[PDB]
Protein backbone atom coordinates (compact mmCIF):
# COMPACT_ATOMS: atom_id res chain seq x y z
CA UNK A 1 0.00 0.00 0.00
CA UNK A 2 1.07 3.20 0.88
CA UNK A 3 2.90 3.61 4.36
CA UNK A 4 2.26 6.72 6.87
CA UNK A 5 4.88 6.91 9.22
CA UNK A 6 3.60 9.10 11.88
CA UNK A 7 6.01 11.25 14.10
CA UNK A 8 6.14 11.22 17.45
CA UNK A 9 4.43 8.33 18.88
CA UNK A 10 3.41 10.19 21.92
CA UNK A 11 3.83 13.94 22.83
CA UNK A 12 2.99 16.19 26.18
CA UNK A 13 2.06 19.94 25.79
CA UNK A 14 1.36 22.32 28.07
CA UNK A 15 -1.87 24.66 27.97
CA UNK A 16 -1.81 27.38 25.83
CA UNK A 17 0.96 26.40 23.95
CA UNK A 18 1.53 24.49 20.45
CA UNK A 19 2.37 21.02 18.53
CA UNK A 20 3.50 19.97 15.82
CA UNK A 21 2.78 16.17 14.33
CA UNK A 22 4.16 14.77 11.28
CA UNK A 23 3.80 11.77 8.47
CA UNK A 24 5.88 10.74 5.92
CA UNK A 25 4.37 9.10 3.42
CA UNK A 26 5.97 6.09 1.22
CA UNK A 27 5.10 7.19 -1.99
CA UNK A 28 3.91 10.77 -3.63
CA UNK A 29 0.05 11.00 -1.87
CA UNK A 30 -1.14 15.15 -4.21
CA UNK A 31 -2.21 16.29 -0.62
CA UNK A 32 -4.78 13.55 -0.34
CA UNK A 33 -4.39 13.74 3.51
CA UNK A 34 -6.80 13.92 6.55
CA UNK A 35 -6.27 14.21 10.20
CA UNK A 36 -8.63 12.74 12.67
CA UNK A 37 -8.91 13.19 16.81
CA UNK A 38 -9.71 10.48 18.76
CA UNK A 39 -10.62 10.38 22.52
CA UNK A 40 -11.17 7.44 24.69
CA UNK A 41 -14.79 6.00 24.52
CA UNK A 42 -16.19 8.16 21.81
CA UNK A 43 -15.38 7.79 17.81
CA UNK A 44 -13.11 9.45 15.65
CA UNK A 45 -13.38 13.05 14.38
CA UNK A 46 -12.49 14.51 11.44
CA UNK A 47 -10.36 17.30 11.50
CA UNK A 48 -8.51 18.40 8.15
CA UNK A 49 -9.19 16.88 5.02
CA UNK A 50 -6.84 17.16 1.73
CA UNK A 51 -3.63 18.57 3.78
CA UNK A 52 -5.03 21.88 4.98
CA UNK A 53 -9.10 22.13 4.59
CA UNK A 54 -10.98 21.98 7.81
CA UNK A 55 -13.81 20.55 8.53
CA UNK A 56 -17.06 23.02 8.85
CA UNK A 57 -16.56 23.54 12.97
CA UNK A 58 -13.49 22.85 13.72
CA UNK A 59 -11.69 25.39 15.43
CA UNK A 60 -9.15 27.55 13.43
CA UNK A 61 -6.28 26.43 16.41
CA UNK A 62 -6.07 23.61 14.07
CA UNK A 63 -4.03 23.45 10.91
CA UNK A 64 -2.48 20.97 8.68
CA UNK A 65 0.33 21.33 5.40
CA UNK A 66 2.91 19.74 3.65
CA UNK A 67 3.02 17.84 -0.47
CA UNK A 68 4.26 15.43 -2.13
CA UNK A 69 5.40 12.88 1.13
CA UNK A 70 5.89 14.85 4.06
CA UNK A 71 3.02 16.56 6.25
CA UNK A 72 2.30 18.21 9.27
CA UNK A 73 -0.35 18.92 11.30
CA UNK A 74 -0.43 21.72 14.26
CA UNK A 75 -2.31 22.73 17.60
CA UNK A 76 -2.30 26.32 18.68
CA UNK A 77 -3.55 27.54 21.47
CA UNK A 78 -4.23 24.17 23.23
CA UNK A 79 -6.67 23.37 24.94
CA UNK A 80 -8.15 20.62 27.29
CA UNK A 81 -10.49 19.39 25.11
CA UNK A 82 -7.78 18.79 22.60
CA UNK A 83 -5.70 16.13 25.13
CA UNK A 84 -6.67 13.08 22.72
CA UNK A 85 -5.13 10.36 20.40
CA UNK A 86 -4.40 12.13 16.39
CA UNK A 87 -4.25 10.15 12.96
CA UNK A 88 -3.30 10.86 9.72
CA UNK A 89 -5.19 9.29 6.52
CA UNK A 90 -3.79 9.26 3.10
CA UNK A 91 -6.59 8.51 0.64
CA UNK A 92 -4.60 9.14 -2.66
CA UNK A 93 -3.92 5.69 -3.42
CA UNK A 94 -7.04 3.38 -1.26
CA UNK A 95 -6.86 4.13 2.69
CA UNK A 96 -4.11 3.81 5.14
CA UNK A 97 -3.72 4.95 8.30
CA UNK A 98 -1.09 6.65 10.65
CA UNK A 99 0.15 5.02 14.01
CA UNK A 100 -1.23 7.67 15.93
CA UNK A 101 0.08 10.60 17.95
CA UNK A 102 -1.02 10.44 22.09
CA UNK A 103 -0.83 13.81 22.90
CA UNK A 104 -1.43 14.92 27.16
CA UNK A 105 -0.48 17.29 29.08
CA UNK A 106 2.27 18.62 30.90
CA UNK A 107 2.18 19.60 34.33
CA UNK A 108 4.68 20.37 37.87
CA UNK A 109 6.55 17.09 38.65
CA UNK A 110 4.38 15.88 41.56
CA UNK A 111 5.83 13.04 43.98
CA UNK A 112 3.57 9.47 44.11
CA UNK A 113 1.33 9.18 46.72
CA UNK A 114 2.69 5.65 48.15
CA UNK A 115 -0.02 2.88 49.81
CA UNK A 116 0.04 -0.85 50.91
CA UNK A 117 -2.08 -3.13 51.36
CA UNK A 118 -1.70 -7.04 52.93
CA UNK A 119 -4.60 -9.79 51.41
CA UNK A 120 -7.76 -9.53 52.91
CA UNK A 121 -9.38 -12.14 55.02
CA UNK A 122 -11.73 -12.67 52.12
CA UNK A 123 -8.64 -13.70 50.05
CA UNK A 124 -6.83 -16.20 51.83
CA UNK A 125 -9.98 -18.05 52.65
CA UNK A 126 -9.80 -18.75 48.66
CA UNK A 127 -6.52 -20.14 49.34
CA UNK A 128 -4.46 -16.95 47.78
CA UNK A 129 -2.59 -13.84 48.70
CA UNK A 130 -2.49 -10.35 47.11
CA UNK A 131 -0.35 -7.93 48.17
CA UNK A 132 -0.88 -4.42 46.66
CA UNK A 133 0.61 -1.07 45.87
CA UNK A 134 -0.97 2.11 44.24
CA UNK A 135 1.84 4.92 43.40
CA UNK A 136 -1.39 7.16 42.62
CA UNK A 137 -0.83 11.06 41.06
CA UNK A 138 2.85 11.06 40.39
CA UNK A 139 4.79 12.92 37.15
CA UNK A 140 5.55 12.54 35.03
CA UNK A 141 4.46 9.12 33.80
CA UNK A 142 7.05 6.70 33.90
CA UNK A 143 8.16 5.06 37.17
CA UNK A 144 9.70 2.08 38.90
CA UNK A 145 8.53 0.02 41.24
CA UNK A 146 10.54 -2.54 43.55
CA UNK A 147 9.47 -4.99 46.03
CA UNK A 148 11.20 -6.59 48.79
CA UNK A 149 9.98 -8.91 51.68
CA UNK A 150 12.09 -9.92 54.63
CA UNK A 151 14.80 -7.58 52.68
CA UNK A 152 14.73 -10.48 49.39
CA UNK A 153 14.11 -8.47 46.98
CA UNK A 154 11.87 -11.10 44.69
CA UNK A 155 9.95 -11.20 40.96
CA UNK A 156 8.12 -13.92 39.84
CA UNK A 157 4.23 -13.38 40.62
CA UNK A 158 4.27 -9.66 40.56
CA UNK A 159 2.76 -7.99 37.44
CA UNK A 160 1.99 -4.21 37.03
CA UNK A 161 -0.46 -2.00 35.26
CA UNK A 162 -0.92 1.84 34.53
CA UNK A 163 -3.25 4.60 34.28
CA UNK A 164 -3.07 7.24 31.52
CA UNK A 165 -3.06 10.74 32.10
CA UNK A 166 -5.86 11.54 35.25
CA UNK A 167 -8.06 14.44 34.08
CA UNK A 168 -7.94 16.08 37.91
CA UNK A 169 -4.74 16.46 38.45
CA UNK A 170 -3.00 15.71 35.03
CA UNK A 171 -0.85 12.96 37.12
CA UNK A 172 -0.53 9.13 36.11
CA UNK A 173 -0.85 6.74 38.47
CA UNK A 174 0.43 2.72 38.75
CA UNK A 175 -0.54 -0.71 39.98
CA UNK A 176 1.60 -3.07 41.49
CA UNK A 177 0.42 -6.04 42.75
CA UNK A 178 2.35 -9.25 43.57
CA UNK A 179 0.68 -12.04 44.08
CA UNK A 180 1.17 -15.56 46.15
CA UNK A 181 -0.15 -18.60 47.40
CA UNK A 182 -2.08 -19.10 50.56
CA UNK A 183 1.29 -20.19 52.29
CA UNK A 184 3.89 -18.33 50.64
CA UNK A 185 2.50 -15.40 52.31
CA UNK A 186 2.50 -17.22 55.72
CA UNK A 187 5.86 -18.03 55.33
CA UNK A 188 7.48 -14.97 55.55
CA UNK A 189 7.03 -11.62 57.31
CA UNK A 190 8.07 -8.35 56.23
CA UNK A 191 6.60 -6.88 53.06
CA UNK A 192 7.56 -3.40 51.24
CA UNK A 193 6.74 -1.80 47.76
CA UNK A 194 9.76 0.70 47.02
CA UNK A 195 8.42 3.26 44.17
CA UNK A 196 11.54 4.98 42.84
CA UNK A 197 10.43 8.52 41.10
CA UNK A 198 12.54 11.14 39.42
CA UNK A 199 10.89 13.26 41.77
CA UNK A 200 13.13 11.94 44.85
CA UNK A 201 15.98 10.71 44.55
CA UNK A 202 14.99 8.47 47.88
CA UNK A 203 12.70 6.02 46.98
CA UNK A 204 9.25 6.50 48.61
CA UNK A 205 9.13 3.17 51.14
CA UNK A 206 5.92 1.65 52.73
CA UNK A 207 5.68 -1.73 54.32
CA UNK A 208 4.05 -3.39 56.93
CA UNK A 209 5.08 -6.66 59.62
CA UNK A 210 2.81 -9.29 60.63
CA UNK A 211 0.14 -6.92 60.70
CA UNK B 1 -14.05 -9.79 -21.16
CA UNK B 2 -16.99 -8.07 -21.84
CA UNK B 3 -18.26 -5.10 -20.45
CA UNK B 4 -20.70 -4.47 -17.34
CA UNK B 5 -21.52 -0.70 -18.06
CA UNK B 6 -22.79 1.10 -21.38
CA UNK B 7 -20.45 3.79 -20.27
CA UNK B 8 -17.87 1.17 -20.87
CA UNK B 9 -16.55 2.47 -17.37
CA UNK B 10 -13.61 -0.33 -16.99
CA UNK B 11 -11.58 -0.11 -19.94
CA UNK B 12 -12.35 4.00 -19.30
CA UNK B 13 -10.83 3.68 -15.69
CA UNK B 14 -7.92 0.99 -17.46
CA UNK B 15 -7.02 4.76 -19.60
CA UNK B 16 -7.42 6.79 -16.99
CA UNK B 17 -5.45 5.04 -14.04
CA UNK B 18 -3.07 2.45 -16.02
CA UNK B 19 -1.64 0.57 -13.14
CA UNK B 20 -2.49 2.96 -10.36
CA UNK B 21 -6.11 1.10 -10.23
CA UNK B 22 -9.25 2.48 -9.22
CA UNK B 23 -11.22 2.94 -5.79
CA UNK B 24 -14.88 3.41 -6.44
CA UNK B 25 -14.94 6.11 -3.87
CA UNK B 26 -13.59 9.50 -5.66
CA UNK B 27 -10.80 11.63 -3.29
CA UNK B 28 -12.28 14.85 -4.56
CA UNK C 1 -27.65 15.73 13.44
CA UNK C 2 -25.33 12.67 11.61
CA UNK C 3 -25.49 10.04 13.53
CA UNK C 4 -24.04 6.33 13.54
CA UNK C 5 -25.06 3.93 16.26
CA UNK C 6 -23.32 -0.01 15.96
CA UNK C 7 -24.59 -2.85 17.90
CA UNK C 8 -24.10 -6.56 17.86
CA UNK C 9 -21.00 -6.66 19.73
CA UNK C 10 -20.04 -9.35 22.15
CA UNK C 11 -17.86 -12.16 22.53
CA UNK C 12 -17.27 -14.75 20.11
CA UNK C 13 -15.39 -18.13 20.24
CA UNK C 14 -12.49 -18.83 17.78
CA UNK C 15 -14.52 -20.22 14.83
CA UNK C 16 -17.81 -18.19 15.25
CA UNK C 17 -19.82 -16.01 13.73
CA UNK C 18 -21.01 -13.07 14.63
CA UNK C 19 -22.80 -10.07 12.92
CA UNK C 20 -22.68 -6.26 13.67
CA UNK C 21 -25.12 -3.54 12.64
CA UNK C 22 -24.75 0.35 12.35
CA UNK C 23 -28.20 2.50 12.19
CA UNK C 24 -27.76 5.95 10.46
CA UNK C 25 -29.79 9.14 10.28
CA UNK C 26 -29.79 12.52 10.34
CA UNK C 27 -28.80 12.29 6.41
CA UNK C 28 -29.50 10.67 2.92
CA UNK C 29 -28.09 7.36 3.95
CA UNK C 30 -28.45 5.61 0.31
CA UNK C 31 -26.51 8.71 -0.92
CA UNK C 32 -23.22 7.61 0.80
CA UNK C 33 -20.78 4.89 0.15
CA UNK C 34 -19.82 3.01 3.64
CA UNK C 35 -17.25 1.51 5.55
CA UNK C 36 -16.28 -0.50 8.57
CA UNK C 37 -12.82 0.64 10.70
CA UNK C 38 -11.56 -1.29 13.80
CA UNK C 39 -9.31 0.07 16.29
CA UNK C 40 -6.84 -3.51 17.54
CA UNK C 41 -5.50 -3.51 21.14
CA UNK C 42 -2.58 -1.72 20.05
CA UNK C 43 -4.60 1.54 18.98
CA UNK C 44 -3.90 1.07 15.13
CA UNK C 45 -6.94 2.11 12.87
CA UNK C 46 -7.40 -0.83 10.68
CA UNK C 47 -10.36 -0.50 7.10
CA UNK C 48 -11.94 -3.48 7.60
CA UNK C 49 -14.64 -3.29 5.29
CA UNK C 50 -16.05 -0.65 2.43
CA UNK C 51 -19.49 -0.94 0.65
CA UNK C 52 -21.01 1.49 -2.56
CA UNK C 53 -24.18 3.72 -1.58
CA UNK C 54 -26.41 1.14 -3.49
CA UNK C 55 -24.50 -2.24 -2.38
CA UNK C 56 -23.07 -2.27 -6.28
CA UNK C 57 -19.30 -2.36 -5.28
CA UNK C 58 -17.31 -3.69 -2.04
CA UNK C 59 -13.91 -3.94 -0.63
CA UNK C 60 -12.47 -5.93 1.91
CA UNK C 61 -8.48 -6.16 2.77
CA UNK C 62 -6.90 -9.73 2.46
CA UNK C 63 -6.79 -10.19 6.32
CA UNK C 64 -10.84 -10.32 6.33
CA UNK C 65 -11.04 -11.14 2.78
CA UNK C 66 -13.82 -14.48 2.50
CA UNK C 67 -14.45 -14.32 5.96
CA UNK C 68 -16.07 -10.43 6.47
CA UNK C 69 -19.34 -9.72 4.44
CA UNK C 70 -20.55 -5.95 4.94
CA UNK C 71 -24.14 -5.30 3.20
CA UNK C 72 -26.86 -2.56 3.43
CA UNK C 73 -30.78 -2.03 3.69
CA UNK C 74 -31.30 1.38 2.62
CA UNK C 75 -34.42 1.51 3.66
CA UNK C 76 -34.04 0.78 6.66
CA UNK C 77 -31.06 3.02 6.67
CA UNK C 78 -28.56 0.48 8.52
CA UNK C 79 -24.82 -0.78 7.43
CA UNK C 80 -24.02 -4.57 8.48
CA UNK C 81 -20.96 -6.19 9.04
CA UNK C 82 -21.36 -10.48 9.03
CA UNK C 83 -18.25 -11.73 10.33
CA UNK C 84 -17.68 -15.41 10.47
CA UNK C 85 -14.33 -17.55 11.02
CA UNK C 86 -13.54 -15.19 13.38
CA UNK C 87 -9.78 -15.17 15.00
CA UNK C 88 -8.48 -13.54 18.04
CA UNK C 89 -6.71 -11.03 15.72
CA UNK C 90 -10.48 -9.65 15.34
CA UNK C 91 -10.19 -8.65 18.28
CA UNK C 92 -11.40 -4.87 18.07
CA UNK C 93 -13.69 -1.86 18.76
CA UNK C 94 -15.61 -1.75 15.36
CA UNK C 95 -16.46 1.68 14.22
CA UNK C 96 -19.09 2.64 11.29
CA UNK C 97 -17.44 5.85 9.10
CA UNK C 98 -19.19 7.36 6.25
CA UNK C 99 -17.48 8.40 2.88
CA UNK C 100 -19.08 11.31 1.02
CA UNK C 101 -15.08 11.06 -0.38
CA UNK C 102 -12.97 8.75 -0.20
CA UNK C 103 -11.84 10.16 3.71
CA UNK C 104 -13.86 9.51 6.32
CA UNK C 105 -15.91 12.10 7.72
CA UNK C 106 -18.40 10.37 10.51
CA UNK C 107 -17.91 7.67 12.99
CA UNK C 108 -20.25 5.87 15.38
CA UNK C 109 -18.92 5.33 19.21
CA UNK C 110 -18.22 1.48 18.25
CA UNK C 111 -18.73 -2.00 19.48
CA UNK C 112 -16.25 -3.51 21.02
CA UNK C 113 -15.84 -7.13 19.75
CA UNK C 114 -13.89 -10.05 21.51
CA UNK C 115 -12.53 -13.29 20.15
CA UNK C 116 -11.24 -15.91 22.99
CA UNK C 117 -11.51 -19.36 24.17
CA UNK C 118 -11.45 -18.36 27.57
CA UNK C 119 -14.79 -19.31 29.52
CA UNK C 120 -16.65 -16.37 31.44
CA UNK C 121 -15.83 -16.08 35.03
CA UNK C 122 -17.58 -14.05 37.39
CA UNK C 123 -14.99 -12.04 39.54
CA UNK C 124 -13.30 -12.42 43.39
CA UNK C 125 -13.90 -9.06 44.76
CA UNK C 126 -11.18 -8.33 47.64
CA UNK C 127 -11.03 -5.39 50.18
CA UNK C 128 -8.23 -3.39 50.52
CA UNK C 129 -7.55 -1.42 53.77
CA UNK C 130 -4.30 -0.30 55.17
CA UNK C 131 -2.89 12.11 57.86
CA UNK C 132 -6.07 14.25 56.78
CA UNK C 133 -6.27 11.52 54.08
CA UNK C 134 -6.57 7.63 53.66
CA UNK C 135 -6.53 5.56 50.62
CA UNK C 136 -8.65 2.71 50.11
CA UNK C 137 -9.20 0.06 47.06
CA UNK C 138 -10.79 -3.12 45.85
CA UNK C 139 -9.12 -5.48 44.52
CA UNK C 140 -11.02 -7.22 41.42
CA UNK C 141 -8.93 -10.75 40.47
CA UNK C 142 -9.73 -13.53 38.33
CA UNK C 143 -12.44 -12.78 35.87
CA UNK C 144 -13.29 -13.48 32.20
CA UNK C 145 -14.10 -11.63 29.99
CA UNK C 146 -13.73 -7.67 30.04
CA UNK C 147 -15.70 -5.69 31.55
CA UNK C 148 -16.01 -4.89 35.08
CA UNK C 149 -17.29 -1.36 36.27
CA UNK C 150 -16.12 0.10 39.98
CA UNK C 151 -17.86 2.60 41.89
CA UNK C 152 -17.83 3.82 45.45
CA UNK C 153 -20.80 4.70 47.77
CA UNK C 154 -23.06 3.40 44.91
CA UNK C 155 -21.12 6.19 42.75
CA UNK C 156 -21.37 9.05 44.98
CA UNK C 157 -17.71 8.73 45.74
CA UNK C 158 -16.13 10.34 42.51
CA UNK C 159 -12.23 12.03 43.22
CA UNK C 160 -9.69 9.92 43.93
CA UNK C 161 -10.86 7.53 42.34
CA UNK C 162 -8.56 5.65 40.13
CA UNK C 163 -9.51 2.66 38.16
CA UNK C 164 -6.35 0.80 36.46
CA UNK C 165 -6.29 -1.22 33.43
CA UNK C 166 -6.62 -5.06 33.87
CA UNK C 167 -3.95 -7.27 32.52
CA UNK C 168 -4.39 -10.56 30.99
CA UNK C 169 -2.84 -13.57 32.91
CA UNK C 170 -3.52 -17.35 32.19
CA UNK C 171 -6.59 -16.62 30.55
CA UNK C 172 -8.32 -14.36 33.25
CA UNK C 173 -8.07 -10.43 34.10
CA UNK C 174 -7.25 -8.96 37.72
CA UNK C 175 -8.13 -4.69 37.96
CA UNK C 176 -7.66 -2.58 41.11
CA UNK C 177 -9.43 0.23 42.03
CA UNK C 178 -8.34 2.96 44.38
CA UNK C 179 -10.13 5.74 46.41
CA UNK C 180 -8.65 8.10 48.61
CA UNK C 181 -11.30 9.73 50.96
CA UNK C 182 -10.69 12.11 53.71
CA UNK C 183 -9.59 10.52 57.24
CA UNK C 184 -12.70 12.27 59.08
CA UNK C 185 -15.38 9.86 57.00
CA UNK C 186 -13.84 6.81 57.03
CA UNK C 187 -13.21 4.75 59.48
CA UNK C 188 -16.36 6.68 60.75
CA UNK C 189 -18.37 6.22 57.73
CA UNK C 190 -18.48 2.83 55.37
CA UNK C 191 -17.10 2.87 51.96
CA UNK C 192 -17.79 0.15 50.31
CA UNK C 193 -16.68 -0.52 46.15
CA UNK C 194 -19.22 -1.51 43.98
CA UNK C 195 -18.02 -4.51 41.22
CA UNK C 196 -20.64 -5.03 38.70
CA UNK C 197 -19.81 -7.55 35.71
CA UNK C 198 -22.35 -7.94 33.39
CA UNK C 199 -21.28 -10.32 31.19
CA UNK C 200 -21.35 -12.87 34.64
CA UNK C 201 -24.10 -10.96 35.73
CA UNK C 202 -22.04 -9.88 38.68
CA UNK C 203 -23.11 -7.17 41.15
CA UNK C 204 -20.82 -7.02 44.53
CA UNK C 205 -20.38 -4.25 47.17
CA UNK C 206 -16.99 -4.93 49.35
CA UNK C 207 -17.68 -2.97 52.25
CA UNK C 208 -13.49 -1.67 53.74
CA UNK C 209 -13.18 -2.45 56.87
CA UNK C 210 -10.23 -1.41 59.36
CA UNK D 1 -19.48 4.98 -5.54
CA UNK D 2 -18.04 5.02 -9.35
CA UNK D 3 -20.46 2.18 -10.64
CA UNK D 4 -23.60 4.12 -9.60
CA UNK D 5 -22.16 7.75 -10.84
CA UNK D 6 -20.35 7.16 -13.90
CA UNK D 7 -22.28 3.93 -15.62
CA UNK D 8 -25.63 4.92 -16.66
CA UNK D 9 -23.80 7.75 -17.86
CA UNK D 10 -20.62 8.95 -19.35
CA UNK D 11 -18.16 10.43 -16.49
CA UNK D 12 -15.76 13.29 -18.07
CA UNK D 13 -12.25 12.39 -17.95
CA UNK D 14 -11.74 14.77 -14.66
CA UNK D 15 -14.47 12.73 -13.03
CA UNK D 16 -13.38 9.53 -13.58
CA UNK D 17 -9.69 10.40 -12.42
CA UNK D 18 -10.73 11.31 -9.20
CA UNK D 19 -11.10 7.56 -8.58
CA UNK D 20 -7.82 6.38 -9.10
CA UNK D 21 -5.59 5.21 -6.81
MG1 LIG E 1 -17.68 -1.69 -17.89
Amino acid sequence: DIQMTQSPSSLSASLGGRVTITCKASQDINKYLAWYQHKPGKGPRLLIHYTSTLQPGIPSRFSGSGSGRDYSFSISNLEPEDVATYYCLQYDSLLSFGAGTKLELKRADAAPTVSIFPPSSEQLTSGGASVVCFLNNFYPKDINVKWKIDGSERQNGVLNSWTDQDSKDSTYSMSSTLTLTKDEYERHNSYTCEATHKTSTSPIVKSFNRN
Amino acid sequence: NQHLCGSHLVEALYLVCGERGFFYTPKA
Amino acid sequence: EVQLVESGGGLVKPGGSLKLSCTASGFAFSDYDMSWVRQTPEKRLEWVAFISNGGYSTYYPDTVKGRFTISRDNAENTLYLQMSSLKSEDTAIYYCARQGLRYFDYWGLGTTLTVSSAKTTPPSVYPLAPNSMVTLGCLVKGYFPEPVTVTWNSGSLSSGVHTFPAVLQSDLYTLSSSVTVPSSTWPSETVTCNVAHPASSTKVDKKIVP
Amino acid sequence: GIVEQCCTSICSLYQLENYCN
